[PDB]
């Protein structure tokens, strides 16, 4: 497939209907998933990689992801996002912190995986989704909490390590 | 694609045909293209075919239909004739026709709504027979005679069902007088709104 790069602007990107991958990194340490960004996939080998130094805070205004099967979200700080709207066609959501909180809500039909290193006193909270997986290491005070607001369609699989 | 078919617009010609298809995969929905045809004063006929709508299933390719808008030249004129006589549809979303010369509409496949207006001719029309040939037609909503309400609609509607069953969710024809259902295969009208009707006459097999 083809490989498509988001900019610090408003992007209108449309995949090949093939193995295509969407990169939503940083530019000068400025985020590239930004207000009004609209992304479109085609055929079923579609990946969106969202990587940011800054905390993920929500999906930004007017952002719509469509036809993209896997969403990877990695932050140098906390993640808070909801993907029960704007996003359609998403089978797999993977969110990644190291040393800060997570507060994620997925749409049913989407398999959530919330991996967190060095959780410490930070709290993981996840909701909705199809199969959910929480993978937390270096844990300490942190609560882990699943489906407090909305249950999973499929299986829950928490695991938590403390030193 | 699953991304939707972008406009189609035509202006002018002796006869116009726009034939869309949809070939998307078995668990996806493609919504089809909005069509506009605007006749010039040579345009006798217009045809606008699409792929039939369906609900995205496990093994059912999903399709939504595009709006169609057909307009004759002399649609806004008080005096000029009008040339579009026949319109053929094969599936449709929110369809419109506007022609004072319109006599025949051919319907087919999966429809949302048809609104028929006649040109804003001020002259009182003498020939007021809508022939409406149906064949495998199914409608979400209404076939309306938009002209009948505040102006001079069709007095007699003829519906000829053909080779396959048809179902019109609603038929609204406020100036209609006679209604003759004819032909070859079942015509079902789930709900008519035709207050001035003096007779209905089925001749259909
Ligand atoms: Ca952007
Ligand atoms: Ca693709
Ligand atoms: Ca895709
Ligand atoms: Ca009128
Ligand atoms: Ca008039
Ligand atoms: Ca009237």
């Amino acid at each position: 497939g083809s490989t498509l790069s988001l900019t610090t602007g408003t992007d209108t990107l449309t995949g090949t209907a093939n193995n295509d991958t969407f990169v939503a990194g940083e530019v000068a340490g400025a985020a590239t998933l930004t207000v009004g960004d609209t992304l479109s996939g085609g055929a079923g080998t579609d990946v969106l990689n969202w990587v940011q130094a800054a905390a993920v805070t929500a999906l930004p205004t007017g952002v719509t992801i469509s036809g993209i099967e896997t969403m990877n979200v990695t932050s140098g700080a906390a993640i808070t996002l909801n993907t029960s709207s704007g996003v359609t066609g998403l089978t797999a959501l993977n969110t990644n912190t190291s040393g800060a909180a997570q507060t994620v809500t997925a749409g049913a039909g989407q398999n959530l995986t919330a991996t967190t290193a060095a959780q410490a006193a930070n709290n993981v909270a996840v909701d909705g989704g199809a199969n959910v997986t929480v993978a937390s290491t270096g844990v300490t005070s942190g609560t882990t909490t699943v489906g407090a607001n909305s249950a999973a369609s499929g299986t829950v699989s928490v695991s938590v390590a403390n030193s | 694609s699953t991304t939707t078919t972008g406009a189609i617009a035509v202006t002018g010609g002796t006869a116009v045909t726009v034939a869309q298809t949809a070939g998307n995969a078995v668990n996806t929905t493609l919504t089809q293209a909005d069509v506009t045809v605007t006749g010039n004063s040579s345009t006798t006929a217009v045809t606008v075919t699409q792929t039939a709508a369906a609900t995205a299933g496990a093994t059912v390719a999903g399709r939504v239909n595009g709006a169609v808008t057909i307009t004759d030249s002399a649609a806004a004129s008080a005096t000029t004739a009008g040339k579009i006589a026949t319109v053929t549809l094969g599936s449709f979303g929110a369809a419109t026709i506007d022609s004072s010369a319109l006599t025949t509409v051919n319907l087919s496949g999966t429809g949302t709504s048809l609104g028929i207006g006649r040109g804003a001719l001020t002259a009182t029309p003498t020939a007021n027979t809508l022939t409406l040939n149906v064949n495998g037609l199914t409608t979400t909503g209404a076939i309306t005679d938009s002209e009948a309400a505040a102006d001079d609609g069709f007095t007699t509607i003829n519906i000829a069902g053909s080779t396959a069953s048809s179902t019109i969710a609603s038929l609204v024809a406020a100036d209609a007088t006679t209604l003759n259902i004819s032909g070859d295969a079942r015509v079902t009208i789930t709900s008519h709104t035709a207050a001035a009707l003096t007779g209905i006459t089925v001749t259909n097999s």
